[PDB]
């Protein structure tokens, strides 16, 4: 990627400055805290009650597993961006990266969609690769 | 225009500022329980997203680029190109990358209450998480 | 050749200590320009190791009017302190705490929610003859700690232009008047030019100048040499605190809280200190009685050790939950450096340097002094201003009382801030000077660092601390003390011969580390001079020739200068005030013989 | 009979610096030294190569300057033992991803502006009639317990994972514990303007919870626990 010209030597100033803080921007901050732990108190029980079972799952028991587990695969990305791919050195390739995660989840909720009505499930796709 | 001569210092200093290196972070810190079983749970969950990433697409652009594939096609085309070792490799690895990725999202509910935060609990739900990949993830490989 | 960069501010302070950073936003709240130019980041100074507390008569345990507070400092201090800035400091003191309590220092509280208060030695009730009081306002055992991490963030809420990492040189006069200081950038290696009008030093003592002392590596004395070198005097510098509380090898400092406490030191044969070698106050006493009676005592093979020449002061007889909770901070000092124990076994204890009782000669407001050629009146000088512990205002006098030195920096330190605001106005303009201005400091910088001779720095620093701790002791007399001043004119004559390894301007420690052998053997050609010439035994100075106290003929101070290293040494005297601020608010406290 | 251990110190040299930054080893008579690694960098300052750079103050472990990289953990250097060993070596380094300045001496530039942004003071708004002190009861004394006794060493900013790569935006749990001390604080009177320089992307949501900071802290505190307090307070 390209990359944006930098600050010479990490710093600009004098130590009696200051770094001034980003105004509040909570749907970010303290509401992406709550999805983060919601798609992980709902992905924890439901493998639990798809490994002591015996077959395939119920289809309406599997497709509320099935989307929880893609909000739990999307937020770790979402980290994954923000944490390497930043604003400060890539600039505008760091919200490009974020748009082909975008048509990369809705087609693969779609997914989803040819699999619970045509197929048995997607536990049932797992369990056919076997493991 | 007497103190604000002191940008006659930032432009000697910013010629300083461009010859200095950065000391080694990486290769010289020597391993702990601490950044070892957290890079195994960020590393299980970018694997084994990848492996959720193309089996649902694949379901996707055939539902509109129009092929159908069912899941017996699927695993006929999957259990052909390989045989032995790499189906027994691909199945002992992910076991695995399974069991570690549990027992790791239990371990982050705990420590999101701010209970077991101490030195001794760091210590103490790391050591149950390590023989917990090793019962778990080898009954997961008899079945 | 160097290229100079030119600033100008209103006052320029020189330190960023506990006095240095009290006047340096006592200024900037009132409408000035200030400068608080550090060699170290500011919470890292010598007063983030007090672990003591801060005298003050606030009321909050039994009864404390601030003049049993003032007798208590007279009498501890040999009547050689002026008895107007002991009057001045013990009536501000209770205001002076509570101002700091809502800056945000976190003070120990007690039951109904006021501040907790120790007590310590020297300080009774009922004029002398009472009880001891609780007077000490203090954090645990880290009071010297919390104090510089609140009032360095007080110190950013108001705009303060804080100058880290610059080594100061010396000083700049034109025609008898200090108008600014020239520094060292050490980041870079350029030249600075600080131009004001009233420069205020507050760098600190010279404890390094001998072998076992109990100050940091940094502690050297650069506000009393820059002083010296523009021709100004020093006052009383032969009045050194020795420690008994320190510990052997490394010059670590257990505090004497745990005296306070119920600390109890055992010798060899296990008997205590009360009769043979001892006051009637058993050890919450002066910090001399109690270390002339551990240095005679070893010496008379009564205490232990390989080499029979230490001590340990027992800590054992107190509960479990009295240790662990009012100082948790020496139970893991003596635990590393010492290496034992600090609760079932004890520590050893040698005699070390503590405290630095001279320096500066000011008044009770903050500003410097000299005396007049030829009537030997006072005289102030127009610029200079002192605050902390390099300044002699004479609060200690010939002894240090028991953490009354954390009460010297926020009152002295708060009165600088307001002797400027009765003189200065805001926004004046400075006079038009030569570009040469500081010339002559600049070529002892290129001397000292192409430097190509046969001793290296760090072994002319070992020929100064060997020769001040062997003559210049806790014991002296006139036939060792010549001596000591005849071997330190021959260290200061093989300066000439330094050798410098680094010629960089960037960071050259051993730049910064000569510099300070230079000012440290300016300050101890003086010490050696003035402690062989008084003939008496008062405070820290005793004689073993002439061992008798004078109230008649040795009353005065001891005036000095030097110019350069290998320079010689002249002396003066001033007369001590006896008098106080006010004759009906306290009354003056007459001479008495001095027992404890 | 003279014991010689080997010291690897890290070199660099900024008037000469198309040259690589390397390491220089030394032989250390070990019966003339004291226990610490500070008294080992000393000895070779004086007796041998002078142009060895480094910052100590105290000797003590109170004032929070020797912070280096001994043997692979960030420690302070005046409290660190030396292994009684003259078979095995030493590799001393500074803090780890820094700016280095000459050879040990990072530039700790950043980490000052940071906390400033963070406002240390206290921000009460209405004092006593009187004159008197602020009042507080002991239990509530007893929160700033094990907070207020940081020294300011960076030792744990420069051993997390997450501050290694973006330090220009995250505080790092040096700095997030200093912005705990003034939440829990009973006497202050402004806390609905601390939680609202927090609430962004990368000031505090850049804790991933690898709780290196607990471990490598040499006063013992715990900068770990006071950054999960905070993501409870914005969140309840
Ligand atoms: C050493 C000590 C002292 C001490 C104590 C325990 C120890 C180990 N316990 C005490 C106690 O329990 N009760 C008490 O009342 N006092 C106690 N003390 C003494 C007290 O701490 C000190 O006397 C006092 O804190 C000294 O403070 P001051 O402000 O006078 O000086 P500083 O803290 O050393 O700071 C001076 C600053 O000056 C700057 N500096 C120095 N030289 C230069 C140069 N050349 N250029 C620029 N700046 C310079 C430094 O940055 C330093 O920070
Ligand atoms: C190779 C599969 C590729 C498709 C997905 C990519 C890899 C995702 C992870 C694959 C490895 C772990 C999943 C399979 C290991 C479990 C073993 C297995 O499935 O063998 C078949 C076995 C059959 O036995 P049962 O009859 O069901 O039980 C009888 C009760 N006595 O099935 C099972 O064990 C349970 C099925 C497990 C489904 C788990 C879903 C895996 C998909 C995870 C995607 C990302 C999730 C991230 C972590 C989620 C948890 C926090
Ligand atoms: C300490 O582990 N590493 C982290 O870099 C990290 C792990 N966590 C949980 N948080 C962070 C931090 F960066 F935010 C690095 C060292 C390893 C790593 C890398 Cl370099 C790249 C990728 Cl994709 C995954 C991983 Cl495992
Ligand atoms: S909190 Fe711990 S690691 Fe951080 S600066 Fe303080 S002592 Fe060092
Ligand atoms: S290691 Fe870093 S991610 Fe948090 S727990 Fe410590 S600040
Ligand atoms: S030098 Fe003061 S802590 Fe190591």
């Amino acid at each position: 990627l390209p990359v944006l010209p930098q600050k010479p030597g990490g710093v600009r100033g004098t130590p009696n400055d200051a770094y001034v803080p980003p105004p509040e921007n909570k749907l970010e901050g303290s509401y992406h805290w709550y999805m983060e732990k919601i798609f992980a108190l709902s992905v924890v029980p439901l493998a639990t009650t798809a490994m002591l079972t015996t077959g395939p799952l119920s289809t309406a028991a599997d497709s509320f597993f099935s989307v929880m587990l893609l909000g739990y695969c999307y937020m770790e990305f979402n980290s994954c961006i923000t944490d390497y791919i930043s604003g400060r050195v890539y600039g505008v390739w760091h919200k490009y990266a974020m748009y082909m995660l975008g048509l990369g989840s809705a087609v693969s909720l779609f997914g989803i969609y040819k699999l619970e009505t045509e197929n048995d499930g997607v536990v049932g796709l797992v369990k056919s690769l076997w493991d | 225009m007497n103190t604000k001569a002191a940008i006659a210092e930032e432009q000697i200093l910013n010629k300083q500022r461009a010859r200095r290196p950065i000391s080694p972070h990486l290769t010289i810190y020597q391993p702990q329980l601490t950044w070892y079983l957290s890079s195994f749970h960020r590393i299980s969950l970018v694997l084994m997203g990848l492996g959720f990433y193309l089996f649902t697409i694949l379901f996707g652009v055939s539902g509109l680029l129009g092929l159908g594939l069912t899941t017996e096609k699927v695993s006929n085309w999957y259990h052909q190109k390989f045989s032995k070792i790499t189906e027994w490799s691909i199945k002992g690895s992910f076991a695995y990358l399974f069991a570690i990725h549990y027992g790791g999202a239990i371990r982050h509910l705990i420590w999101d209450t701010a209970k077991e935060l101490t030195l001794k609990g760091v210590y103490r739900t790391g050591y149950a998480l390590i023989g917990f990949t090793a019962v778990l993830g080898t009954y997961l490989l008899t079945l | 050749k160097y290229h100079i960069i030119d600033h100008e501010y209103d006052c320029v302070v020189i330190g960023a200590g506990g006095a240095g950073l009290r006047a340096a936003f006592g200024l900037a709240e009132a409408g000035y320009k200030t400068a608080c130019i550090s060699k170290l980041f500011p919470t890292r100074s010598h007063t983030v190791a007090a672990q003591g507390g801060i005298n003050a008569a606030l009321g909050n345990m039994h009864k404390d009017n601030w003049k049993w507070h003032m007798y208590d400092t007279v009498k501890g201090s040999d009547w050689l302190g002026d008895q107007d800035s002991i009057h001045y400091m013990t009536r501000e003191a209770p205001k002076s705490i509570i101002e700091l309590e809502h800056y945000g220092v976190p003070f120990s509280r007690t039951e109904n929610g006021k501040i907790y208060q120790r007590a310590f030695g020297g300080q009774t009730k009922e004029y002398g003859k009472g009880a001891q009081a609780y007077r000490t306002c203090a954090v645990a055992d880290r009071t010297g700690h919390a104090l510089l991490h609140t009032l360095y963030g007080q110190a950013l809420r108001h705009d303060t232009h804080f100058f880290i990492e610059y080594f100061a040189l010396d000083l700049l006069t034109h025609n008898g008047e200090v108008v600014g200081v020239i520094a060292y950038n050490q980041e870079d290696g350029t030249i600075h030019r600080f131009r004001a009008h009233k420069t205020i030093i507050a760098t600190g003592g010279y404890g390094r100048a001998y072998f076992s002392c109990t100050s940091a590596h940094t502690c050297t004395g650069d506000g009393n040499a820059m002083v010296s070198r523009a021709g100004f005097p020093l006052q009383d510098l032969e009045f050194v605190q020795f420690h008994p509380s320190g510990i052997y090898g490394s010059g670590c400092l257990i505090t004497e809280g745990a005296r306070g406490e119920g600390g109890f030191l055992v010798n060899s044969e296990g008997e205590r200190f009360m009769e043979r070698y001892a006051p009637t106050a058993k050890d919450l006493a002066c910090r001399d009685v109690v270390s002339r009676a551990i240095t005679m005592e070893i010496r008379e093979g009564r205490g232990v050790g390989k080499k029979k020449d230490h001590m340990y002061l027992q800590l054992s007889h107190l509960p479990p939950e009295v240790l662990k909770e009012r100082l948790p901070g020496i139970s893991e000092t003596a635990a590393i450096f010492a290496g034992v124990d600090v609760t079932k076994e004890p520590i050893p204890i040698i005699p070390t340097v503590h405290y630095n009782m001279g320096g500066i000669p000011t008044k009770w407001n903050g500003e410097a002094l000299t005396i007049d050629e030829e009537t030997g009146e006072d005289k102030v000088i127009p610029g200079l201003m002192a605050c902390g512990e390099a300044a002699c205002v004479s609060v200690h006098g010939a002894n240090r009382l028991g953490a009354n030195s954390l009460l010297d920096l926020v009152v002295f330190g708060r009165a600088v801030a307001h002797t400027v605001a009765d003189t200065l106005q805001p926004g004046l303009p400075h006079k038009p000077l030569p570009s040469d201005l500081g010339k002559e400091s600049i070529a002892n910088l290129d001397k000292l660092r192409n430097a190509n001779g046969s001793r290296s720095t760090a072994e002319i620093r070992m020929n100064m601390k060997q020769t001040m701790q062997k003559d210049v002791s806790v014991f002296r007399t006139q036939s060792s003390l010549d001596e000591g001043v005849r071997n330190i004119t021959a260290v200061e004559k093989t300066f000439d011969d330094v050798k410098t390894t680094d010629r960089s301007m960037i960071w050259n420690s051993d730049l910064v580390e000569t510099l300070e052998l230079q000012n440290l053997l300016t300050c101890a050609s003086q010490t050696a001079v003035s402690a062989a010439n008084r003939k008496e035994s008062r405070g820290a100075h005793a004689r073993e020739d002439y061992p008798n106290r004078d109230d008649e003929h040795w009353m005065k101070h001891t005036l000095s200068w030097q110019k350069d290293v290998a320079a010689p040494v002249t002396l003066k005297y001033r007369r001590v005030i006896d008098h106080t601020l006010d004759e009906k608010e306290c009354p003056s406290v007459p001479p008495t013989v001095r027992a404890y | 009979t003279p014991r010689l251990k080997t010291f690897k110190v890290y070199r660099w040299n900024p008037d000469e610096p198309s040259a690589k930054p390397h390491l220089q080893s030394y032989q250390v008579d070990l019966n003339d030294c004291g226990p610490m690694v500070l008294d080992a960098l000393l000895k070779i300052k004086d007796e041998q190569d002078s142009t060895l750079t480094f910052r100590r103050s105290c000797r003590e472990g109170i004032c929070g300057s020797c912070a280096m990289n001994i043997g692979g953990r960030n420690t302070l250097a005046c409290i660190c033992k030396i292994d009684q060993n003259e078979s095995k070596q030493l590799k001393i380094y500074p803090l780890p991803h820094m700016f280095i300045v000459k050879d040990l001496v990072p530039d700790l530039t950043n980490f000052y502006q940071q906390y400033k942004s963070i406002q240390p003071y206290l921000q009460r708004s209405s004092f006593p009639k009187d004159g008197t002190e602020v009042l507080q009861s002991i239990e509530d004394r007893k929160k700033l317990d094990g907070l207020y006794e940081c020294i300011l060493c960076a030792c744990c900013s420069t051993s997390c994972p997450s501050y290694w790569w973006n330090q220009e935006q995250y505080l790092g749990p040096a700095v997030l514990m200093q912005a705990y001390r003034w939440l829990i604080d009973s006497r202050d009177q402004a806390t609905k303007t601390r939680k609202a320089m927090l609430n962004n992307s990368m000031s505090l949501y850049r804790c991933h919870t690898i709780m290196n900071c607990t471990r490598t802290c040499p006063k013992g505190l715990n900068p770990g626990l006071a950054i999960a307090e905070i993501k409870k307070s914005l969140a309840f």
